[PDB]
RNA sequence: GGGAAGCCUACCUCAAGAUAAGAUUUCCCUAGGACUUUAUGUCCUCUAAAGAGCCGUUCGAGACUAGGACGUUGAUAGGUU
RNA sequence: UGAGAAGCAUGCUGGAGGUAUCAGAAGUGCGAAUGCUGACGUGAGUAACGACAAAACGGGUGAAAAACCCGUUCGCCGAAAGACCAAGGGUUCCAGUCCAACGUUAAUCGGGGCUGGGUGAGUCGACCCCUAAGGCGAGGCCGAAAGGCGUAGUCGAUGGGA
RNA sequence: GAACCCACUGUCGUUGAAAAGCCAGGGGAUGACUUGUGGAUAGGGGUGAAAGGCUAAUCAAGCCUGGUGAUAGCUGGUUCU
RNA sequence: GUGAGGGGAGUGAAAUAGAUCCUGAAACCGCAUGCAUACAAGCAGUGGGAGCACCUUCGUGGUGUGACUGCGUACCUUUUG
RNA sequence: AGUCAAGUAAUUAAGUGCAUGUGGUGGAUGCCUUGGCAGUCAGAGGCGAUGAAAGACGUGAUAGCCUGCGAAAAG
């Protein structure tokens, strides 16, 4: 019962090489480099799936700070006022409004400032 | 559309023939022939033979006029290489490869 | 001395990018009306109104 | 550095170069039309024209000098009897060098050397 | 305020790829159509300017290049005197 | 489509085998061992193109001539780079025809491919007669066997004989 | 001091023309000389004007075939979820 | 070039079944189209992301390229590392 | 309409990178056998001085090689 390793090995190598399309140099032609490239890409994806949330939260905080300083406040003071005013709107909707709806963000800042006083 | 002509077994490497083949890509048949006649390269005579064969085929089989023809596409492919042994110093031996190439020329219009 | 790593095909082509050929100066003769190299004698033996190898 | 230097080497020694130039001059005087390389053709003038200039006067000393420089009795005879009187009133320029393409053997530029009033 | 062969200028050379790409003087290019996605839009017809290059005779320039002079309105190279 | 090793359907080539489910046996999964075999890259169109002497021109054939053929000049060896035997190799010797491969380039040329020819002995040499060093060895001596030595003899030129 | 034999110095060569060479110099050159042909000595043996030198480009024990798939407390490698 | 090689015609179910002759993969080497690229530094990827070019079951769609940007010093063995 | 100044778009590819289409060298895979490997059941277990095992040279298509044969020589 002799078994030949042609078909299944060729199929595995073909799948590995197809999973690495678009890379530069031997990373798209040679199997030995393509395997390491695919593994490194998987690890980088696993790490960036965590880093993305921090990046977007920082972006939202920066935009909210810009809006609050435009409306004569700071990020810390506005967040403290909104927490004291019983407002539970998250930072995503706040940044969206600050970027798009100026009068709504002005009203929110006025409510936060009134709650601070 | 394209009248083709192939020359196999040119007894020259592809790297030396591509330099000549790059000169006549896109030119007219008359300008290409004039360029190939007054050159001193070795692959020039082979490219000229292939071009004349293509033009003759276009004239005879497809019945196309010669003044409207131009070098539409042209390329060189690798071929079978012969392997020989060269004796070096101190009893060592090296492998020499005599290279060969094929020329493909398609004239259009 | 010998290289420590392979040279990718990109660097090879970048180096070969100066290996292009050039055309010669060909003009039409005023007397015979044939294409010939400038400042050179025509293959039949004619140059500048004169004719060598009289037949 | 070869500032203001005149002469050629052609990958030859002094004696070989001198003998080759003498043989070229003799062949040109015999056949009146030769085909050689371009630098050899351009350098042949400086050795061919002085001989024709010397042959314009028919004396024993001039004949002996032409024989010492050519070492060919037939060449000296043909010179002093034909080419001397032919270029009697011409002020130099007895040769004509015309480029004739390249050699098929080694892609060397060729040239035709001709007399101005042959045949 | 004075204060050294020390630093910056001063002397010679290079230098606007200084992407911050500078300045000055002079010279050259001023037509007729079709279509669309009306835009320094795309295909046609008609001319190729001032200049640069190819080529040739050459150098006190030069590895190859580059640079300087000349090409019948010519003394650029050879020959002759 | 599933968490995965993987499964399913189908577009193009291919032209004759493949195999459900459940059981059984494995030469049953490769990226490395300065692993083995074959092919192909970098170096790279880079080095190199092989003592003492040197080449130039006119004509011929030929698709193509610096290398071939003919002729005219130059140069080198000449106690050899000239002319022959022994050993060694067997057709490389001559004629006709060809340039796919070989010739450190091309080749119309060749010690390259194909076809056909060529070696004539009483006096040359070999064969033959004789023998040196040495080999073998009837009987014989010795030795577990194989075998070792050796007499009469028989072979053995680098020598002697028309 | 030639042929011939040998190899003291220097240059070049070191993937060389050459797995020990070329060139310029050097020593012996009627003898303890050089050389052709045919034989003898075979591996714990032979030979050696003696260097552990030579014994088919291999010598502090030649080569080939078998015990043999010797042994290695050592180094390397060991494949799907 | 009375060469090699190729284009027509024809045979053949099939000639990228043409004698280097079933199917014919990868490394390696050309041609064409689409996008990006000549003031900006590093295991060459990953998470975002404007524009451009062809498709359409015309979209808070598909297929390619992807300027700009945060993070990021290969794999296996042997080692405390 | 025009000059001047400031600011700011588009336009280049000697070459290269990525994706797709079309080719070349290359001989893995798929299918097949003309060859091997291991056994069972029955035989036989030898050839030769009447010249053995193994070889050299010859014999027809036409020149060679492989088989057959031996001057009576593919009989
Ligand atoms: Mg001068
Ligand atoms: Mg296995
Ligand atoms: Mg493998
Ligand atoms: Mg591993
Ligand atoms: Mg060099
Ligand atoms: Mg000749
Ligand atoms: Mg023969
Ligand atoms: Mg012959
Ligand atoms: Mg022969
Ligand atoms: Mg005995
Ligand atoms: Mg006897
Ligand atoms: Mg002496
Ligand atoms: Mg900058
Ligand atoms: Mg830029
Ligand atoms: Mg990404
Ligand atoms: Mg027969």
């Amino acid at each position: 019962a002799r078994v030949k390793r042609g078909v299944v090995a060729h199929r595995r190598h073909k799948k590995i090489l197809a999973r690495a399309k678009g890379y530069y140099g031997a990373r798209s032609r040679v199997y030995r480099v393509a395997f390491q490239a695919v593994i490194k890409a998987g690890q980088y994806a696993y790490r960036d799936r965590r880093q993305k949330k921090r990046q977007f939260r920082a972006l939202w905080i920066a935009r909210i700070n810009a809006g609050a300083r435009q409306n004569g406040l700071s990020y810390s003071r506005m967040i403290d006022g909104l927490k004291k005013a019983q407002v539970i709107i998250d930072r995503r909707v706040l940044a969206d409004i600050a970027m798009h709806d100026a009068v709504a963000f002005a009203a929110l800042a006025e409510k936060a400032k009134g709650a601070l006083a | 559309m394209e009248v083709t002509a192939k020359l196999r077994g040119a007894a020259i490497s592809a790297q030396k023939a591509r330099l000549v083949a790059d000169l006549i890509r896109g030119k007219s048949v008359a300008h290409a022939l004039n360029i190939l006649n007054f050159s001193n390269k070795k692959a020039a005579v082979l490219v000229k033979k292939a071009l004349e064969s293509a033009i003759a085929n276009a004239e005879h089989n497809n019945s196309l006029d010669v003044d409207d023809l131009k070098v539409s596409t042209i390329y060189v492919d690798e071929g079978m290489s012969l392997k020989r042994i060269m004796p070096r110093a101190k009893g060592r031996a090296d492998r020499i490869t005599k290279r060969t190439c094929h020329i493909t020329v398609k004239v259009g219009v | 001395a010998v290289q420590q790593n392979r040279k990718s095909r990109s660097r090879r082509d970048m180096r070969r990018s100066h290996d292009a050929l050039t055309e010669n100066a060909l003009t039409v003769d005023q007397a015979t009306g044939e294409t010939h190299r400038r400042h050179h004698v025509t293959k039949d033996g004619f140059y500048r109104g004169r004719q060598l190898f009289a037949k | 550095m070869r500032h203001r230097n005149s002469g050629v080497k052609l990958g030859r020694t002094s004696s070989h170069r001198k003998a080759m130039f003498e043989n070229l001059a003799n062949s040109l005087f015999e056949h009146e039309l030769i085909k050689t390389t371009l630098p050899k053709a351009k350098e042949l003038r400086r050795v061919a024209e002085p001989l024709i200039t010397l042959a314009k006067n028919d004396t024993v000393a001039n004949r002996r000098l032409a024989f010492a420089r050519t070492r060919n009795a037939a060449t000296v005879g043909k010179l002093f009897t034909v080419l001397g009187p032919r270029y009697k009133e011409r002020n130099g320029g007895y040769l004509r060098v015309l480029k004739a393409g390249f050699r098929a053997g080694d892609a060397a530029p060729m040239a035709y050397v001709e007399l101005v009033d042959r045949e």
